[PDB]
């Protein structure tokens, strides 16, 4: 991924204020309650019987923390997504067989989530910037698809 | 296929839109077209620069489509032939930019609406712009 | 959506399909697991293997509910409901497996009835199983 | 792309009985009468208004022939397809903007049309082997958007 220097402070501005403990439970949790058939990943997580039970339930919340850690590992080194994320490429891609489609939804959930929580200040062109990154991070996870 | 409970959720979250129609549409379709800039290809002659007011005209019969979709939720099909023949025959629009759009309006309504734009209301939303865009990406008559 | 033409299309075909509705079922279940293995997942305490019983058996109850779902073109939500809870809610099926074997079941009708899968008849049966699809894998209750 | 000995033999002896003048523009049309989105990249060839319009038309007939061509070359290729196919994939990624599922749905129909044609000899093990040259073509195809 190659962002414009002012598109990459513009994400990276932004990110600063991500709450490191929170957002990415927050992102998990909406993929797995607006996209269902995820939940069959996460059968050992217990109870997402609702999405009051999702959003709460604290292996989401902790598994989530992880999650926003690897797209903040892809932020810091945006020229190299690929190696970043290859033993996860292994994991998702030929370990658990997670359908490539699914990634680019997570990607997108976060982003609903970034405007969710910034408001006006997630702008169009902050997005965009945004939309580069969460594709070149689904690229990279899918690596061993390609 | 929505549920009732689906039904329920869109019918409050997209009526708090109101007279903000116009702008909430111009702004999904803006986001569209900045950051997947293959949409634009449909709009070859559109003023498509920020703030454009044909964007923004554009963006009232978008948002003004989806009341009429909520409108007639449980039959969408017969309410909305005249938009398939225009996107599925006339203007062949491949349906993934059906997605780019429908997670613009998403984009868009969590920016604006943070008390509606609960996990449940996202769920019931994604659904809606799902089966709205199989309706306008099918032919038939 | 289902054009008029394309139930009548689909009706017609599914017709012919006839008493072979098991075999034709079954060997779409052995072309999806040996086409696209990761489909196995979902049977991992079935017998696989080429002629299975449980394989065949599983093969007649899929082509069953398809012709039912033919004999309910217009009212296929109410009449598969069961079929997405279980599904959808239950099993949890990703979508893209739905798209494989509607490919599947697509290239066994090519294989068994040549002269009837014409360019529309592929097109309208292309349609009716992705909107099988759809209502498998949405949950509405 | 790997094939078994077995699975190599098998696509090749399949192929030789394949029509080289009509496989192409058969699989071509019935793209753009299943998939009728598809018919935007094709304004200029005329008639595709019917079924029938659209697999006689002489400029479908003559353009599937070059499709047909690409595959055929690329079953000599199978371990570089992702070289092979790299003038291709700048101009149906970078030049056209094709969605790259429309690759996949592309090499699904050509599938379809076999099993049309071959009817018993297109067995389940046949069809695997195909549908891991398809996916490979639709793979290098689609590199410019990994
Ligand atoms: C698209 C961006 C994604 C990122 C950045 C991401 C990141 C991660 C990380 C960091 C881990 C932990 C790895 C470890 O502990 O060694 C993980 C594990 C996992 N991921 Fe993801 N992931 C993504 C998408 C997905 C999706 C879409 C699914 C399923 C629908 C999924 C299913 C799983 C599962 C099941 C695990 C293991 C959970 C367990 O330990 O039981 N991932 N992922
Ligand atoms: C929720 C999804 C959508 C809705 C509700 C919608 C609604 C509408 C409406 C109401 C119109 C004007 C109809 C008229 O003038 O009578 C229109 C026109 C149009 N739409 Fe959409 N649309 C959607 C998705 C899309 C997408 C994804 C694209 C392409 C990326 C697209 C491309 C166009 C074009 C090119 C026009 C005609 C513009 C012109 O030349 O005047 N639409 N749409
Ligand atoms: C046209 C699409 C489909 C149809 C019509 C269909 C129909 C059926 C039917 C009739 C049953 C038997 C239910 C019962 O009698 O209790 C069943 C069960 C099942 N289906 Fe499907 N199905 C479809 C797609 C899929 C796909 C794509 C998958 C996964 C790749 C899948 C996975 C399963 C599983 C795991 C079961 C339960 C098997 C067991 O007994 O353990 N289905 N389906
Ligand atoms: C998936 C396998 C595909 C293969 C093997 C393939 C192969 C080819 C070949 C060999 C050419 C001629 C290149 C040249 O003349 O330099 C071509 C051109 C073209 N392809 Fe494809 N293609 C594929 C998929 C698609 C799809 C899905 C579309 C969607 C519409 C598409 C749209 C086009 C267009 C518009 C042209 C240019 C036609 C013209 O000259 O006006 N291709 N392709």
């Amino acid at each position: 991924v190659h962002l414009t220097p002012e598109e990459k402070s513009a994400v990276t501005a932004l990110w600063g204020k991500v709450n490191v403990d929170e957002v990415g439970g927050e992102a998990l949790g909406r993929l797995l309650v607006v996209y269902p058939w995820t939940q069959r990943f996460f059968e050992s997580f217990g109870d997402l019987s609702t999405p009051d039970a999702v959003m709460g339930n604290p292996k989401v919340k902790a598994h989530g923390k992880k999650v926003l850690g690897a797209f903040s590992d892809g932020l810091a080194h945006l020229d190299n997504l690929k190696g970043t994320f290859a033993t996860l490429s292994e994991l998702h891609c030929d370990k658990l067989h997670v359908d490539p489609e699914n990634f680019r939804l997570l990607g997108n959930v976060l982003v609903c989530v970034l405007a969710h929580h910034f408001g006006k200040e997630f702008t169009p062109p902050v997005q965009a910037a945004y939309q580069k990154v969460v594709a070149g991070v689904a690229n990279a996870l899918a690596h061993k698809y390609h | 296929v929505l549920s009732p409970a689906d039904k329920t959720n869109v019918k409050a979250a997209w009526g708090k839109v109101g007279a903000h129609a116009g702008e909430y549409g111009a702004e999904a379709l803006e986001r569209m077209f900045l950051s997947f800039p293959t949409t634009k290809t449909y709009f070859p002659h559109f003023d498509l620069s920020h703030g454009s007011a044909q964007v923004k005209g554009h963006g009232k019969k978008v948002a003004d489509a989806l009341t009429n979709a909520v409108a007639h939720v449980d039959d969408m099909p017969n309410a909305l032939s005249a938009l398939s023949d225009l996107h599925a025959h006339k203007l062949r629009v491949d349906p993934v930019n059906f997605k780019l759009l429908s997670h613009c309006l998403l984009v868009t309504l969590a920016a604006h609406l943070p008390a509606e734009f609960t996990p449940a209301v996202h769920a019931s939303l994604d659904k809606f712009l799902a089966s709205v865009s199989t309706v306008l990406t099918s032919k038939y008559r």
